[PDB]
């Protein structure tokens, strides 16, 4: 697979296109964190990043999260697919005035969920950490969507889904294409 | 194979297994790992043996290194529920779920063998889910822990401060250990 | 292993399971994750014990983790249908077919012992098919869940909105919690 | 399989041929994407894409969807052995003009499915999530072949499978071809 | 475990297991996946108790999610064919085999509890092999399904063009539903 | 790194090789080369197929991609054809179809396996009827036999070696050398 | 398969497993690995034998490859705690926990057939975790060892520093060395 | 299946398996590969018959592969240790560890049939470890060596160089050449 | 894998940043072991490292450790994601004001755990060795936070987690950043 | 992964510096030794060689130790990490004044181990080789530490530690560097 990847790689960076697909893992922030600081030293030009992932490892989205507001140039969010909880936190890392998305594309904002095993006093110390955590995803999002953390929390109680369509009201996506010529750079 | 003991009673002889004959005697072996299936068998045989003779007391041995939480109440529940006085042997090793039964037994009928073991340690789960599901669940199981640290309080009369800090980490109990820090009475030695 | 016990009765000596000599006092056991096989034997022995007596009072102790909900079905219609009052005494914990069992017994013969839990959830299912499929199963577990909560209302005494309420996620209770709640009527603590 | 057909998309990129063979992935997704935009870059000429797949994920189709229409270039569909649900959705990303399928094509449009296991309340929105899907792919399909929605949800009941001649009636292909001269370019 | 039970006759005491002693009452358990195996015990069943007593009724709970189609007919064909009258009473669950031996019943003897659920659809089936030998098989599918719709009509009374239409997709009917669909006779509710 | 190595003079020689079970994965291979080639020249392209059999919906799409680009493809059968191959082997014209001596052909009719409701079972059997009558009208327009004929032999495994394939019409002339080749 | 043997008492014909029957001759059979289930039967053997006759004299035959501590210790200790001598006869293997048991037998009273091999080791164990954890761990297991040690230097009167020096590594010896050792009395030849 | 027998004795009729009947008439059977519970059987089986009476001889049918050296040694010194003779027929094959037992029985009664192959070699064995260890072990394996090639030596009387020489590789022997060797005395061929 | 990786490490020497992404393991060591030496044969600049790992081996943790002090240039260190005990120990490597963190870092302290099986005389020199890592680990991040070896070993009993905030007042961490612009080389 | 450490190696040869991470199996063999007599074909420099490895096949770590004294420049050894049975014999092949450590390095001297299964005389040869290879390796570390190799032979009974300090002490470790600088080239 490196040979057809690499490929289109050498035509990828002249283009400044990330493709972030797939489940948000270890070894995807690896490449997709190289991706964006190479791009950054060849010059501050715009990225275009297209998100389509189920989710995974939320650790691994802080990395690409702070990783897009670290660069210089500016990176324009294209949501494709489904924008999971993972992908969602990637989704929100670009400002609002740069996050565009297709038609046919689904927003699903859920809280961290994860397993702990052993004694309870270890258990506890689990579970401030994960009260942390989702305390520390609603405020990103209220910054991106405008809403308060309040009005997150109670949705996010459960699985809470959103057309591209529903996205817009709710001040996650600023306007949604279909070409493009559609979009306009800062 | 188990084998099988006869009784030669007045009426004739009969056919019991060796954990049948030593039942009538009012004996009872908590063995392997506890869970729900053999906590059952000890409530029905500590039940059986009140109806037979609630004055008499009941000895119940424990070598098991631990298991569900929920299974073993039921037992030490049980225990102080009916009125005969349920003896307590430790024959080997007695860890978290083990002790808690070995402590629960009637005051001064409490023993174990010179090289048997004692251990007590936090409750020990597990559990995946949402953050609510495990906010829930951390509640749970810290209540639980305070509710088996009250228990080895009244029946060793140490302060729960201590009983909370011997729990937190893994610490083993010698029998003559045991005797000062309240788990037991007697260190049965020779007849 | 299954310990023998002999009843020694008038008319002479019989050896008897320990399950099997519960039995004969209108005792039943629930034990395990609850299924087909050991529901149907559940459903055997309240039959049999209606016609051995139609106006004494059957118990039935549960201490299981919950299973299929169409298993639980046919153990409450039969408790409902038979005359006979089913006395529930809930020993270790009681999860949400546990928990319904429970609050299915005759009014002022639930009972609970100082250390147990009862949690009540919403029924857990899956299935796996085409879009129309799915709507179709969809509407059945949203029918079960509703039924249930009537039930729980009905012996509880509770609105159905606390109910539903309530059943969106995992919540214990202890049996001083539970007693207030309605799901049951005292606390067994000492003999 | 990676060194192989770096060889074949090096001649491959420079006639504009995109083949999409086996079950519809993330994986294929990613690398049939690359493809499309590199290619928007180096020129606007058509694009050749060939559609051979059994099914695959419904989100991943959207996708490639929305490339088609997203890039500036036609894109010329020629449907070759059998397609499916994920299929059938990038054969009707191209325009009714830019249809094409061969003799030996099946189609088949089937409602989409999945599993679900939780509570009832998960279970709830998952429903919702499902009926939206149909309704959408539904209205993709009835716009490409010109027949109502109503009637497309009453044939996809069942997996409805249909040949190359029965497709031009039903309005998916426009002209069934067996050489590269029947093509009419735009 | 499967309990004991004494019925304790006039002329001696006898030990019965808790289903055998229901069979002598003429009353025969369906339960778990339909095979040849557990068929033919039902079977066997309905034959001897036709020779105990060819004129009292018998009683045949159901409580299956289906299974194999040739040993639900085994069923089927012998309750007809014998001359007692094989009542049905569902406790909880008939999917595909358990409603058509809950319909096959005699009329006015078709029961089921107040919160049983009844499902019905076609014969799922599985074969692989050459285009000649799936058309033959096909047939042999579409034939089955012709005959169990042209039953369900008989014992219920709607025309063929609705069963065909109810079981192309999975349709649930509660205790009411069934009752005016035809598919039973009585919701039993209380003694 | 061998396949890729050797590609590069597999494209000036125009020799595709066909070997081992058609699959998803082979299509997309030999799709490609064939389109490349075509691009290249309109010179005759030579393929080689052997293979025990696999997914007739992969054989297809070969089939057409012979008939949909320009060049004349030179269709040499070797070891065994089975019927994904034999599928492949017929796309090519007459003239252009050739075979070797210790070849084997293999005419069957295609299986499946199907799980489900009856009524998702009936939607299947009609699409292996129809998917049958098309594989039989194929053969007959190259082997020039009646689709009846090539019905009643395929009802079971019909194994042709490489002389009574030519009398059955599958095969035009038996080479052992490539100087045996006539091209149009 | 278990032979069955018949007594063939006064009383009448009795039928006793090959194990029953040389049990009423006060013979104990330790076999394989060592464990928690099969060390609790040994107990329930020597201590009904005990109330038989607490003078007559018991015979344990040990043919085993070693095992748990835990479960060996428990019968070190019921074997010194009861009155009656335990004799003690090597047939096959003795490892340590095997060689723990037959040097804890009374003195004069200790055998072992003329091929038989003993063997004693450093106890085995297995943990992971923390360092906290193994620190804690690493004691208990060094506290073990000094005991087992302190036990053959009892019995067999050789300096304790012996006994941890021969006990390091793996030794190995036969019936006259053994007796050399004190690890046993007579070596058993023909009768 | 094992299928049951009638001795049809004075006192009545008893109920025996087909390989308790044959052990009342001094018959023992070693089938199956050696090990530590199948040979205890044995044993036991050797004790009970001489206490019954230690004067009739005894015959034990051999028929294995062999197995562990351990739980052999135990067999042939039991034999060697009860005064009554032990015939040893070897039917089937008999392997390193089955030949050792063959030869063990009492001089002038060990047989073999007509197609019976015997074979003796080396005691296989294997162990992992340090370099310590390993010298260890070399040594034990090495004078178990010894002490099976001393074992034949006596009883076939081949002097000591010739038995390690035959025992280095696998040797098959016919009935006809044990005879020679010494390892039988008369092969049976008829009554 | 490597192939297009390979292709990224022209550009990513020219830029000298290092990312240590995923578990602590024996390859991941010699491949971050010999990026850092051959930059520094290539020129004495400032190297960036990115840290974001659950966990790892001790002694793989070990080589880069040493190999940071081991080279001329100065390590600049930059935290993201989750910074475990293994990626703790090589995040201690760099200098205090070389020492920089994400806004949404997380960090984790605890004694190593590890395994034994065998002779109660083999158990005591593990634990032994088990003690003097406890107590060598200690003294590595007492030195770097300003703080006794004594509090290190009270806190890190069970699982220590803290933010990004909470290291500062530690003084494992020196300055939080969100940009490039941000840092200052010494 | 190949491709990575390909592309490294152009530089890896011009600082002449081999790594030697992970257990010593027959596939490090041919890597290390391959490095060695190529840079040997090279020029006579110096070579530095870092060892971490949790041990392995010990007729592997013959054919390192083999090379290094067989080939004509001198190899310069960084003890890194853990130094097992197997890596520590390859550390022992470097001249005394060329054997360095780092501060945290470790170092395990153990008795060979194996297993054997089959008949008596079998066993009985294979006795005889581990003998004579415990000797052999004894005779090793007498030489490069300057113990008698009586002193190896009882400490090696157990698991013996060492760390830098000790190491010193013992004569397996000339000198503890932190910095490339503090090395003195012969």
């Amino acid at each position: 697979h490196g040979a057809i990847g690499a490929k289109l790689m050498e035509y990828a960076l002249k283009v400044r296109k990330v493709f972030v697909t797939g489940g948000v893992d270890e070894k995807m922030a690896k490449d997709v964190v190289q991706q964006l600081h190479i791009l950054a030293s060849i010059s501050d030009d715009p990225i275009y990043m297209f998100v389509n992932s189920p989710g995974g490892h939320v650790e691994s989205g802080d990395m690409i999260f702070d990783a897009i507001r670290f660069i210089t140039p500016k990176v324009i969010m294209i949501g494709s697919g489904s924008v999971a909880s993972a992908g969602a936190l990637i989704y929100a890392a670009a400002d609002k005035e740069n996050r565009y998305s297709l038609p046919n594309t689904r927003f699903l904002l859920h809280q961290p969920s994860g397993g702990i095993q052993g004694p309870a006093s270890n258990i506890e110390i689990y579970r401030r950490e994960i009260v942390r955590m989702k305390e520390r995803l609603d405020r990103i999002f209220a910054e991106a969507t405008g809403q308060t953390p309040e009005k997150i929390s109670a949705d996010t109680e459960r699985d809470f889904w959103l057309n591209a369509e529903e996205a817009v009201q709710y001040g996650l996506v600023n306007k949604i294409i279909v070409s493009e010529r559609e979009i306009t750079l800062p | 194979l188990v084998p099988m003991v006869v009784e030669q009673s007045a009426r004739g002889e009969r056919a019991y297994d060796i954990y049948s004959r030593l039942l009538k005697e009012r004996i009872i072996f908590l063995v392997g790992q506890v869970e729900d299936y053999m906590a059952n068998l000890v409530v029905a045989q500590l039940l059986f043996l009140e109806a037979e003779n609630p004055e008499k007391d009941i000895h119940l041995y424990i070598n098991s290194p631990g298991g569900s939480v929920t299974a073993g109440m039921s037992i030490y529940d049980t225990m102080q529920f009916i009125k005969p006085n349920v003896s307590t042997t430790c024959i080997g090793q007695a860890c978290s779920m083990g002790a808690l039964l070995l402590a629960g037994g009637a005051a001064g009928k409490r023993y174990c063998l010179p090289h048997s073991r004692m251990m007590i340690h936090q409750p020990l789960g597990g559990f995946q889910g949402q953050a609510s599901d495990i906010e829930i669940h951390a509640k749970e199981i810290l209540f639980i822990k305070e509710r088996l640290n009250q228990i080895l309080a009244h029946h060793t009369g140490q302060p729960l401060d201590v009983i909370a800090r011997d729990t937190d980490r893994d610490r083993f109990m010698s029998g003559d250990e045991a005797v000062k820090y309240g788990l037991i009475d007697k260190v049965m030695t020779q007849r």
